[PDB]
């Protein structure tokens, strides 16, 4: 049976423009929503229906299948409010697993008089054709009001597993389901299978590790001989910085550059000078006190290049109040595609974002609209969608992050 | 002679109302035209004759026409529209020839009455009520009310379109062979049979559609190709420009002037060779629309040049599935660029030139990037695909621009094609301090209010200057300081500035930009061998 839902008060239905695609994502979608239209989960529509929201074509490992997504983020803002308080041991595992069951929806039907929102478009080449405009007739995957709405059928589906191992945790966001134990590698990955097996006999068919993420602190270089400019470099870090350390000083320092030298001479440093220097790199070992998290505000992640496939990031709330920072290197395969380090790392911060506060943040990205909007969904591969604005990163910012702290040899993974 | 098609939904816009606009008086021979046209529609079904029972109303206009010169009827929504629901967006994108695949014939049948065919859903009709007027308002008028789909009603085309799709969707399953696209009234149907079978498979659609009431016109309204599709002239099998005639006057006003632009500007498109400086500065300073500019010698020149290259013909193939998809750029000057789409060589499907990119501050790679990335969207939109790139700049330069430009940024599968003028770095600040070198402090200040200011520099070796400026900026003396460092310095030079925007310069390396400050920057900077900037806080 369905249950009510309505959109917030005096909220309209998305009217957003599909973007084209690809004639294989065509292909595929129209092959995809044949069939769904034939298992009776979505219906066509008509030319009375104003409304419309995006969709493509993606498609995860282990796959020569095509994932159809929708984009209901327009859809969701706009959709009432109904969750879980999230798991604040989740973000403790040494091992998380993510489970896509998002398939676990198209068994509830959805109230009939909300489907006109959901209805999408599959777009033509060329414009040679119109698109054929749908909408579902069951709880759409990537819709906020589905895991909602199927809540206590997924809470009736874990508990046999929950309690044979309460060892494990079970944390729910969108489509995805985190699975994380302290079991050994293998006796992780085994439990997934009973779980995903047990899940398995329904209707629904990533693995991260919290507890190894660590929050590297600013390390200031430690030249063998100063120049000038590495002074005048420095400051400007450090001056920057007292924006976050207000104990940070470039007092000393600064008196050291009150000449009209060049650029390469080597600069003693004073006593005093050093003294500074050290008590900055002390200011600095630790995150700044009183950062706390607020579940009343917005996340916000904020992305810098570093250039050569290394990405930093910040998130937070308040400016200058981090919550979490890091480094991100690009993977296998992406040597020349900036925009596939793009989504990854995008892909990677929400990702350890959903862990930890148990919700997607606002994204800052150093990229045109342009640019993203052509070619992000080409790499795209988890089922939800984080907000995001394109902006021009500062300067000093990138500067500041390229500076964190790295390993000292690296994984030693024999 | 209706429909047995089902109705659309149709509901006023949210809680809004039907139209209540009093009718326009009108002529004893333009009623007893309206009471004519009407009476005929009423038989056909299109329209009913209703009573005082309908609070509704919209004005009819009885004007003549050209082909008959008879009164026709004209029947103004305007009102009725705007108290319509919004519906879904009708295809506003229309396809391209580049995109079209090669037919072995082409025909086009011309839906007319496609509107009053199609029914109007039963209840909103009471809505499009019209009323006949009275030789001098004196009795009752005549009312009526649509049962179609009404011309000019807001609804109309998109619930034709919808009709149209479901009608047909019967005769596209049974052979897939034949392509069919709707536009408007038309249907544009193409296939791969021999023009025996084709002819029969249209008397077939022809037939079909008669079978819902839609019908076709008679041999005299007709349409044989080649088709004019937008600017185009369709062959089923080649599709050759129209040839676009300009004006040959004595006196020139700015309206034609501009109208003239316009024309060029879109002919710049397909032929890359027109120019239009000369005709553009012809607008300045004009007073009025119905001004008469002379055109100047240089005016007069280019217009010319211009008619005999729009005199040299351009024809083009259609889409091969089957072979590669190509597109190669030129860079035509700062910021212009050129493209030519096509698979066999020499044989464009599709070329295009894009307006000069001209903002705040970029340099040519990234214009390039920009140049590729809206090929790409238009290639993805006419073919579902993107093309490989043939770009006018060396992997080597890519490379070091991309690999470390702040921004992510990039340009999908591509191949270099060494066609002067290559795009490359106009130059790139050192990575590290110039040993050697001389050092310029460069400082600029400047009242903001009264705008003078002072920009000068004291280097390492003795070096220094000041020059005071009037009506500048703090930006501008920031600017001028690290100007004149670049001037009254040799091949190398270190420079050091507290300048925010210098600071800019350094993560964005411009080659170009708004402020002719920045430009003469940018020359200076590409002059020098080696330059070292760098920033440190101010105050
Ligand atoms: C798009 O394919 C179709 O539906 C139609 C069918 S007719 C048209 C067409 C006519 C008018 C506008 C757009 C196309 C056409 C004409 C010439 C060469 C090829 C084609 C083709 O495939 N097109």
């Amino acid at each position: 049976e369905t249950v009510p839902v309505k959109l917030k008060p005096g909220m309209d239905g998305p009217k957003v423009k599909q973007w084209p695609l690809t004639e294989e994502k065509i292909k595929a979608l129209v092959e995809i929503c044949t069939e769904m239209e034939k298992e009776g989960k979505i219906s066509k529509i008509g030319p009375e229906n104003p409304y419309n929201t995006p969709v493509f074509a993606i498609k995860k490992k282990d796959s020569t299948k095509w994932r159809k997504l929708v984009d209901f983020r327009e859809l969701n803002k706009r959709t009432q409010d109904f969750g879980i308080p999230h798991p604040a041991g989740l973000k403790k595992k040494k091992s998380v697993t993510v489970l896509d069951v998002g398939d676990a929806y198209f068994s509830v039907p959805l109230d009939e008089d909300f489907r006109k929102y959901t209805a999408f478009t599959i777009p033509s080449i060329n414009n040679e054709t119109p698109g054929i405009r749908y909408q579902y007739n069951v709880l759409p995957q990537g819709w906020k009001g589905s895991p909602a709405i199927f809540q206590s059928s997924m809470t009736k589906i874990l508990e046999p597993f929950r309690k044979q191992n309460p060892d494990i945790v079970i944390y729910q966001y969108m489509d995805d389901l985190y699975v994380g134990s302290d079991l050994e590698i293998g006796q992780h990955r085994t439990k997934i299978e009973e779980l995903r097996q047990h899940l398995l006999r329904w209707g629904l068919t990533y693995e991260l590790h919290p507890d190894k993420w660590t929050v590297q602190p600013i390390v200031l270089p430690e030249k063998d001989s100063w120049t000038v400019n590495d002074i005048q470099k420095l400051v400007g870090k450090l001056n920057w910085a007292s924006q976050i350390y207000p104990g940070i000083k470039v007092r000393q320092l600064c008196k050291l550059l009150r000449g009209t030298k060049a650029l390469t001479e080597v600069i003693p440093l004073t006593e005093e000078a050093e003294l500074e220097l050290a008590e900055n790199r002390e200011i600095l070992k630790e995150p700044v006190h009183g950062v706390y998290y607020d579940p009343s505000k917005d996340l916000i992640a904020e992305i810098q290049k570093q250039g050569q496939g290394q990405w930093t990031y910040q998130i937070y709330q308040e400016p200058f109040k981090n919550l979490k920072t890091g480094k991100y290197a690009r993977m296998r395969g992406a040597h020349t595609n900036d925009v596939k380090q793009l989504t990854e790392a995008v892909q990677k911060i929400t990702t350890e974002s959903i862990v930890i506060w148990g919700k997607t943040p606002k994204f800052k990205l150093p990229i045109q609209k342009e640019t993203w909007e052509t070619w992000w969904t080409e790499y795209w591969q988890a089922t939800w969608i984080p907000e995001w604005e394109f902006v021009n990163t500062p300067p000093l910012v990138k500067l500041w992050y390229q500076l964190e702290k790295e390993p000292i040899v690296g994984a030693e993974t024999f | 002679p209706i429909s047995p098609i089902e109705t659309v939904p149709v509901k006023l816009k949210p809680g809004m109302d039907g139209p209540k606009v009093k009718q326009w008086p009108l002529t004893e021979e333009k009623i007893k035209a309206l009471v004519e046209i009407c009476t005929e529609m009423e038989k056909e079904g299109k329209i009913s004759k209703i009573g005082p029972e309908n609070p509704y109303n919209t004005p009819v206009f009885a004007i003549k026409k050209k082909d008959s010169t008879k009164w026709r009827k004209l029947v103004d929504f305007r009102e009725l529209n705007k108290r319509t629901q919004d519906f879904w967006e009708v295809q506003l994108g229309i396809p391209h020839p580049a995109g079209l695949k090669k037919k072995k014939s082409v025909t086009v049948l011309d839906v007319g009455d496609a509107y009053f065919s199609v029914p109007l859903d039963e209840d909103f009709r009471k809505y499009t009520a019209f009323t006949i007027p009275s030789i001098n308002n004196e009795t009752p008028g005549i009312r009526y009310q649509y049962n179609v789909l009404p011309q000019g009603w807001k609804g109309s085309p998109a619930i034709f379109q919808s009709s149209m799709t479901k009608i047909l969707e019967p005769f596209r399953k049974q052979n897939p062979d034949i392509v069919i696209y709707q536009y408007m009234d038309d249907l544009y149907v193409g296939s791969d049979l021999e023009i025996g079978q084709h002819r029969t498979k249209i008397e077939e659609l022809r037939q079909h559609l008669l079978r819902w009431g839609l019908t076709t016109p008679d041999k005299k309204h007709q349409k044989e190709p080649p088709f004019l599709w937008m600017g185009y002239e369709l062959h089923p099998d080649k599709w050759t420009v129209q040839p676009i005639v300009l004006p040959e006057k004595d006196s020139w006003t700015v309206n034609d002037i501009q109208k003239l632009v316009g024309k060029l500007n879109w002919a710049s498109q397909i032929y890359p060779g027109i120019k239009v400086r000369q005709l553009c500065k012809l607008l300045r300073g004009t007073k009025a629309l119905t001004e008469v500019i002379p055109l100047t010698e240089e005016a007069e020149l280019e217009l010319a040049e211009n008619r005999e290259i729009l005199k040299e013909p351009v024809h083009g193939v259609y889409y091969d599935p089957s072979k590669d998809l190509i597109a190669e750029i030129q860079k035509q000057g700062q910021g212009q660029w050129t493209y030519q789409i096509y698979q066999e060589p020499f044989k464009n499907l599709k070329t295009g030139k894009y307006a000069r990119m001209r903002g705040a501050h970029t340099n040519d790679v990234k214009q390039l990037t920009e140049a590729v990335q809206k090929i790409t969207t238009e290639s993805i939109v006419i073919w579902g695909k993107t093309p490989k790139f043939k770009l006018p700049i060396q992997k080597e330069t890519w490379e070091t621009w991309w690999t470390e430009y702040w921004q992510a940024t990039w340009i999908p599968e591509w191949e270099f094609v060494n066609t002067p003028p290559l795009v490359k770095l106009w130059y790139q600040l050192e990575k590290e301090p110039i040993v050697g070198a001389e050092t310029f402090y460069v400082d600029g200040a400047a009242n903001r209010e009264t705008k003078l200011g002072k920009a000068g520099y004291v280097t390492n070796r003795g070096r220094q200057k000041v020059v005071t400026l009037t009506d500048t900026t703090n930006q501008k003396t920031e600017l001028q300081a690290i100007y004149l460092a670049l001037q009254d310095s040799g091949l190398e030079v270190n420079i050091v500035t507290d300048s925010q925007y210098a600071l800019g310069i350094i993560q964005a390396q411009p080659d170009q930009s708004e402020s002719e400050l920045v430009n003469q920057i940018i020359e200076q900077l590409i002059k020098k061998e080696k330059v070292y900037l760098a920033w440190v806080p101010a105050h």
